[PDB]
């Protein structure tokens, strides 16, 4: 504009680093941030000011898996021991995104619940049926096959054990214990 | 392939870029496009994908006394040859090797940055990491991070291969994910075969159980062989365990077949052979499993980054001049 | 650098990097081609593609770039950005992805007599015909074909570079303390040759003869298949009264199918020949099918003195299946072992 | 070099690459176009895209690039950067998702008569209809329609160098054999313009699949499962393993269905013949399970059940053989 | 489609006009050369020109052209390779009731092995369906319903065997009829929603003329 005012609105694709927290997975909320600043100019030669308290979400296309619960930009000024006078400035935008858990409820939680239910039911089955061992082995095999899905869906981050991963391990241990106890009971009945 | 985000702090002196600040309104620092100044043209030599140069050409800072400071950020994909032996309890010795292809050791000299404390200088012989801002990787922990200037006495002084600076990341795997999702299920399913001997012969399911466990081990072997490279110089520890387990499961199938062939001829003989083979194979299974896994459990990187060098290359060990 | 700046300004006065340095009209530019292998990145049998990181080593004479060092302050060599001198358009002809050129135009070195030496890095993905027949015990013979895309043999003459001793070291160079060794392939022979045309161009072909190290496929596939085969054998020793003969045999087949799913992610997809490991898988599946069929026959006899007849038939089936299995596996393993990389790269 | 430096400087001092290289604007530039197929990189039946490695030789005369060889020491030909000269804008009309035009601007060979030869490399990802019905024994007629994008036939005429593509440097594909190939020039007319034709050259290749791989890795396991399906009716009821056998064969077929889906095209245009065979085998196993349940219910009449078993064994094995032949033998005879 | 640089007062769109004088306010497709996709078909393709103000105080006008490709899936691949196998597998569950309620009977064995096959199909389907959580696919709902019903049949067969080994045929029959009715009605209700929710009749001209 004739006043010398320049507006520049470049598009970008940002791949920001965010500390994902997996403990409550899948019902987790992630606070992810974008720290922006001038790389080489310090606060004494270029000052950056946030346009508004919040990012502009007016054109935001709604996501299929995350809902933005809130957003906020904060300007920070930092001091270092080299330089009492010159601040260093950054603007950190952040977004609190909440996962929509329904997909992981459908595809992961229900199969594990069903396998647990079958592992429970195997104890009402009579010994004289002979189906006990076949039942427990089939349930173990089905859980092992579904583990090939689980390891694809669950994040491999070793930072923390996901709640769904803990439930998977619980189901595995429950099936194993059920098999051991079935063997013990079978041997007892044949005494 | 190792993918890292790094900031490569270059510094050099260019006397052509000196000025007296008082003659130019106390300008002590100047910011310039890197295309304007002479650059030493350093590249990542051991890159894996043809991206030799820095990603973002940011400004250089030129100080009035002639120092040129540059801090280009870059994404690098270096070649890190993996050692699979103790996997998942493994540690990897990756490195980033920086050198110039346009200039040889006769035209530019590579050196490590020197810091100062109490007006005593010391070289910075390690990778810099922010003690509070650094978000750790989800699967790997940095144990050591030394840096060395390497010079090859046998290389010609006028060749670019004579000198380089190598930064080493000795990283340790965090095993908890693989313990939970792979190791514990596989070990429990493998140990389940010890109950095949215990199940009565009249149940008619012993071979069924054994072969189902063999199938489960096959599924785990498929998954792990998907997750690891097909390196032939070594067998991973979990791979050794899976092989040993499948061998024992096959042997238990053989023993069960023999026992059943005896039983239907003899029932007491079959039961005695069952119990004897149980008391043989189960402790052998346990001892082999422990011998395998403890070898990885106590696997650690050495306390010094370079074997045979007593220096630690660590921040508290500042090697003052 | 006053003298270097003045010499550099002198040499490029009226120079044209688009015109080859032939002094007379009929003159040919001789270009020596050498290759240094920095890393054999990978070999892919699905795409029939070998990926390598290399340094070229191209040498030629450009008479326009000679100078007398005694006049120009004793400067005896000069380093110049490669875009500014004439370069032979030596390219990898047999590349697979359409990337003909080097990865980075680093500087050339010019000697005072006009010798130009250029050692650009390259990442290349050449096409390589795969000898699938003996996979995974196979050896491969991949080629890299370098030639000028534009100039004829009447304009640029290629020749293999010499060794450090000046011998006709027609080989790929591999520095022992620098080469990034590959975890699956071992380099055996690494010659080079100059290929004369039958308007026509010469080629320099560098050969990598590489042997697959088989331990991974032995542990992960071959040994499991041997174990499955042993269980398919012992199916015949399980008596009919056990009631698990169908269970055992079909679950063995299922495990074999899972290992087939495993291997199918690895094998080459071309249909010029059948891998020996694929032959082994098909043979083992046939063996399991026959074990099921013969177990059903034995059971059909047993459920009818018929039990004794069934037992004798089961024993006969056990021994016959043992014989057939041993013959098949022995032939397979002998054929896989006797196939070996040749002692001569050009037999 | 001195002569050639002078020559290049004098040729390009006032050259314009914008306008056509004719002496008179009423003349037509005549371009000879030759396609050399170096390698058939890929066939994608799912996305219907054929990926090929080609050299696209173009030849034409530029009126302004003549010289007298005696002025330049006998220089009769030179190599020049192709970005400097006017070029025909050949576009691959049926581009799927690659580059529409040439992007590797290699050197042009220029002769003293003004004759220009340009032989750029390209990777063409052409779009063609894929007929999957007879898969894997199918053959595909796939084509590459080349033409000048913005010039019509009255200003730039393109002519095929030969009635067939150049296959002298063709690398043998490991899965497809080119049965035949041919290039036809076409000249379409439109109702706006009785005078000006629009020209294209359509090269086409009739390529046939080499089915052996799909025989070994897909057809043979399915055949084995189909053969094992009927065997249950030979198994005595007193064994009790009839259901175990049938159900476990069903499960193994279901697991192998994963491999099938990983290997066969997931096209919805039509069912591939191997897809037909897989569904046939699955239905056959399911029917065998139902029949086994019926026979077991009948046995729990024993002689009747045994006679039914003896009949059904032959019936099922004959259905297996008949289905296998009706699937594959007809197409094998067509190939024969 | 929009101009990246210029606002609506600087650059303005109109649809082209065909030789008949009719405006082509839609995507143009040529019948004699267009090849259909192997998975999708195009039904409608209307174009609209939209105008707004970017400045909330009626600042500079903005304008764009939006084309709405209405495309339809061709289900045949999924019908042949997924839907029919899954339906017949789930139909196999009902045969558990006809099997004897005594030693050697394999009612629960068949039911659980069928559920394992359905779990392999679960893996195969999970490979294909996207991970978004806005809704649950028809195929996923059917798969989940099948697995639930299979677990219920397993429970019922276990109850029947526990009663027998202490009414067996009567319980088997009544549970068989209940399961058959429930399975048929549930599958029909799940699939029928796609019939009503098929691509609607719309005022637009068809994108490809007959
Ligand atoms: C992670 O990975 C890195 C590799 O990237 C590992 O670093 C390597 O560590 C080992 C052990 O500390 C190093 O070995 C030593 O290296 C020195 C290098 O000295 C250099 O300069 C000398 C001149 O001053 C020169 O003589 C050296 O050349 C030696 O080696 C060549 C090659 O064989 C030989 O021809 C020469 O005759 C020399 O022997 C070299 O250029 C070297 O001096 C050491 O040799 C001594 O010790 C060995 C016993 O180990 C003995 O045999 C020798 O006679 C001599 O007494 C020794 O080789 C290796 O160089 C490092 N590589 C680097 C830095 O690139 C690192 O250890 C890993 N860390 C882990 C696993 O934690
Ligand atoms: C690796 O593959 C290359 C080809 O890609 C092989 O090179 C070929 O080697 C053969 C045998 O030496 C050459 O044949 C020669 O032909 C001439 C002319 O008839 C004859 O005089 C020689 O005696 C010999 O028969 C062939 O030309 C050559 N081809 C090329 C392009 O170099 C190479 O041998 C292979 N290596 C191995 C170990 O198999
Ligand atoms: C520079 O700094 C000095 C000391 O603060 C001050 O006196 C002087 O006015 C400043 N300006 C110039 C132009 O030198």
């Amino acid at each position: 504009q004739y006043t010398g005012h320049i507006t520049w609105t470049p598009p970008a694709i940002f791949k920001s680093y965010c500390e994902i927290i997996v403990t409550h997975f899948p019902f987790d909320e992630q606070n992810c941030s974008m720290k922006l600043g001038t790389w080489t100019y310090d606060g004494s030669v270029v000052a950056i000011n946030p346009e508004s308290d919040q990012p502009d979400l007016s054109n935001f296309m709604e996501s299929g898996e995350w809902v933005i619960k809130e957003s906020r930009g904060w300007k920070h000024s930092v001091t270092y021991s080299c330089c009492p006078d010159t601040p260093y400035l950054d603007i950190t935008y952040h977004f609190v995104m909440q996962r929509l858990p329904l997909y992981f409820i459908v595809n992961v939680i229900i199969p594990c619940l069903l396998f647990s239910f079958l592992t429970g039911l195997v104890f009402y089955l009579p010994t004289d049926s002979g189906e006990k061992m076949t039942l427990s082995i089939s349930v173990l095999l089905s859980l092992t096959v579904f583990l090939l899905v689980i390891v694809e869906l669950i994040p491999s981050t070793s930072s923390a054990v996901p709640l769904i991963g803990k439930y998977m391990l619980f189901t595995m241990v429950f099936v194993i214990a059920s098999i051991i106890i079935t063997v013990i009971v079978i041997n007892t009945h044949h005494r | 392939t190792l993918t890292t985000n790094v900031w490569i702090e270059h510094g050099w002196t260019d006397n052509r870029l000196k000025w007296n600040a008082e003659e130019f309104g106390n300008i002590s620092v100047l910011r310039l496009p890197p295309d304007m100044v002479w650059l030493p043209e350093i590249v990542l030599e051991n890159n894996n994908d043809g991206s030799f140069q820095i990603s973002y050409s940011c400004n250089v800072l030129v100080y009035h006394y002639g120092f040129v400071y540059w801090l280009p950020p870059a994404i690098f994909r270096s070649s890190c040859p993996i050692s699979v032996t103790y996997f998942p309890f493994d540690w990897q010795n990756c490195s980033l090797k920086f050198s110039s292809l346009k200039y040889t050791a006769k035209e530019i000299t590579l050196s490590l940055k020197q810091d100062a404390k109490e007006n005593r200088t010391y070289p910075v012989e390690w990778i810099i990491i922010d003690p509070e801002g650094f978000t750790e990787n989800g699967e790997w922990e940095i144990v050591h991070r030394p840096a060395r200037v390497n010079v090859d006495p046998r290389a010609p002084l006028d060749s670019p291969s004579r000198q380089d600076i190598t930064f080493y990341l000795i990283i340790r795997r965090k095993p908890l994910f693989y313990i939970i999702n792979i190791l514990v299920p596989c070990v429990l399913i493998s140990f389940m075969v010890n109950l095949v001997f215990y199940l009565p012969a009249d149940s008619g399911e012993k071979t069924s159980v054994a072969i189902s466990v063999l199938l489960a081990q096959s599924v785990f072997l498929l998954l792990i062989s998907k997750r690891l490279p097909a390196t032939s110089m070594a067998i991973p520890l979990i791979g050794k365990f899976l092989l040993f387990g499948m061998v024992l499961v096959t042997m238990v199938v053989v023993i069960c077949v023999i026992v059943l062939n005896i039983h239907f001829r003899w029932n007491r003989v079959a039961r005695t052979v069952d119990r004897l083979c149980l008391f043989v194979v189960t402790p052998v299974m346990v001892v082999g499993t422990a011998w395998i896994f403890l070898q990885g459990v106590y696997n650690q990187p050495p306390p010094q980054p370079f074997p045979g060098d007593p220096y630690s290359y660590n921040v508290q060990d500042k090697r003052f001049i | 650098s006053e003298a270097e700046g003045r010499l550099r300004e002198k040499l490029f006065s009226g120079y044209d990097s688009s015109v080859r340095p032939a002094r007379e009209v009929g003159d040919r530019v001789r270009v020596s081609v050498g290759l240094i292998l920095a890393q054999l990145i990978s070999l892919n049998e699905k795409d029939e593609e070998m990926s390598t990181k290399v340094y070229l080593d191209l040498e030629w004479t450009d008479y326009r770039l000679s100078w007398d060092p005694a006049e120009h302050d004793g400067i005896d060599s000069l380093r110049i950005t490669a875009e500014s001198v004439w370069l032979p358009d030596v390219v990898l002809l047999n590349n697979n992805d359409g990337n003909f050129d080097v990865a980075l135009d680093i500087s050339v070195v010019v000697s005072s007599d006009g010798s130009v030496r250029w050692q650009p890095p390259g990442i290349y993905r050449s096409s390589c015909s795969i000898q699938v027949t003996y996979f995974p015990f196979d050896w491969q013979n991949c080629t890299m074909v370098f030639s000028s895309y534009s100039y004829d043999s009447s304009e640029v003459s290629l020749q293999t570079g010499l060794g450090p001793d000046g011998q006709g070291h027609q080989e790929i160079h591999i520095h022992e303390g620098t080469f990034i060794e590959n975890g699956q392939w071992e380099i055996i022979h690494k010659p080079s040759r100059l290929i004369q045309p039958p308007g026509q161009r010469q080629e320099v072909i560098f050969y990598l003869i590489i042997r697959r190290k088989p331990l991974f496929y032995l542990v992960n596939v071959i040994a499991p298949c041997i174990l499955i085969t042993l269980l398919a054998i012992f199916v015949f020793y399980l008596p009919p009264d056990a009631g698990e003969k169908m269970g055992l045999s079909i679950f063995a087949l299922l495990t074999l199918t899972v290992f087939l799913l495993l291997l199918a992610d690895k094998v080459p997809e071309t249909s010029l020949s059948v891998p020996i490991i694929i032959k082994y898988l098909m043979f083992t599946m046939v063996l399991v099918t026959f074990s099921v069929i013969l177990s059903v026959v034995v059971l059909n006899l047993h459920h009818r003195d018929w039990q004794f007849v069934a037992m004798v038939v089961d024993r006969l089936f056990l021994w016959t299946f043992i014989i057939f299995t041993s013959v098949g596996t022995l032939v397979i393993f002998l054929d896989a072992t006797y196939h070996l990389p040749p002692p001569d790269p050009f037999p | 070099s001195e002569h050639e430096t002078r020559l290049v400087a004098k040729l390009f001092k006032d050259y314009s690459s914008v306008v056509r290289p004719v002496e008179d604007h009423r003349q037509v530039v005549e371009v000879t176009v030759g396609l050399q197929l170096i390698q058939l990189i890929n066939v994608d039946e799912v996305n219907q895209i054929v990926t090929t490695n080609v050299r696209l030789k173009q030849q034409w005369v530029d009126y302004n690039l003549k010289w007298n060889p005696d002025d330049y020491g006998g220089v009769k030909k030179i190599h020049i950067p192709s970005e400097k000269i006017w070029r025909p804008d050949l576009v691959l009309y049926n581009n799927a998702d690659g580059d529409f035009a040439i992007v590797k601007f290699t050197k042009v060979l220029l002769q003293y008569t003004g004759h220009i030869t340009w032989t750029p490399p390209a990777i063409f990802k052409s779009y063609c209809e894929i007929i999957v019905t007879h898969f894997p024994f199918d053959e595909q007629n796939c084509s590459m329609k080349l033409g000048t994008w913005t010039y019509d036939g009255s200003v730039v005429a393109i002519n095929p160098e030969s009635d067939q593509p150049d296959l002298s440097n063709f690398m043998e594909s490991g899965e497809w054999v080119i049965k035949e190939s041919r290039g036809w020039k076409h000249s379409v007319t439109y109702s706006c313009c009785p005078d000006t034709p629009y020209l294209d050259i359509t090269y086409h290749f009739v390529m046939q699949r080499l089915p052996l791989y799909f025989i070994v890795n897909v057809i043979i396991p399915c055949l084995l499962f189909s053969f094992l399906t009927g065997l249950v009716f030979y198994l005595p009821t007193d064994s009790g393993e009839k259901m175990t056998l049938s159900i476990s064969v069903l499960l193994s077929l279901t697991v192998f269905l994963l491999v099938i889906v990983e290997l066969i095209p997931s096209t919805s245009s039509a069912v591939p013949l191997i897809g037909k065979y897989m569904l046939f085998t699955m239905v056959f196993v399911i029917a065998s399970i139902i029949i086994t349940v019926i026979v077991i219910n009948t046995h729990h009449w024993k002689y009747v059940a045994m006679v039914m078993d003896h009949i059904l064994l032959g019936v099922f094995m004959l259905v297996c053989i008949i289905g296998t032949l009706a699937v594959f033998a007809g197409r094998l005879i067509e190939l024969n | 489609f929009r101009s990246q640089t210029y606002n609506a007062e600087e650059v303005e769109f109109t649809f082209a006009v065909d030789n008949d004088g009719k405006t082509i306010n839609k995507i143009d497709i040529d019948t004699e050369a267009y090849t259909e996709n192997g998975e999708w078909a195009i039904d409608f393709c209307p174009g609209v020109i939209r105008r707004h103000h970017g400045g909330a105080t009626d600042g500079p006008g903005e304008t764009d052209v939006i084309y709405s490709l209405i495309i339809r899936r061709k289900p045949l691949f999924y019908v042949i390779n997924i839907i029919v196998p899954c339906v017949l597998i789930s139909g196999l569950v009902l045969l558990a009731y006809f099997l004897p309620a005594q030693a050697g009977g394999q009612k629960c064995t068949v039911s659980i092995n069928v559920l394992l096959a359905q779990t392999v199909f679960l893996f195969l389907i999970a490979q294909k369906i996207p991970e978004t959580s806005l809704s649950v696919p028809l195929l996923g709902r059917f798969l989940i319903f099948v697995m639930v019903v299979a677990t219920l049949i397993v429970m019922n067969c276990v109850i029947v065997l526990n009663v027998s080994q202490r009414m067996g045929n009567a319980l088997d029959n009544i549970c068989f009829w209940a399961a058959l009715v429930l399975f048929s009605v549930g599958s029909s209700l799940i699939f029928l929603g796609a019939y009503f929710n098929r691509v609607p009749d719309l005022p637009y001209a068809p994108c490809i003329q007959p």
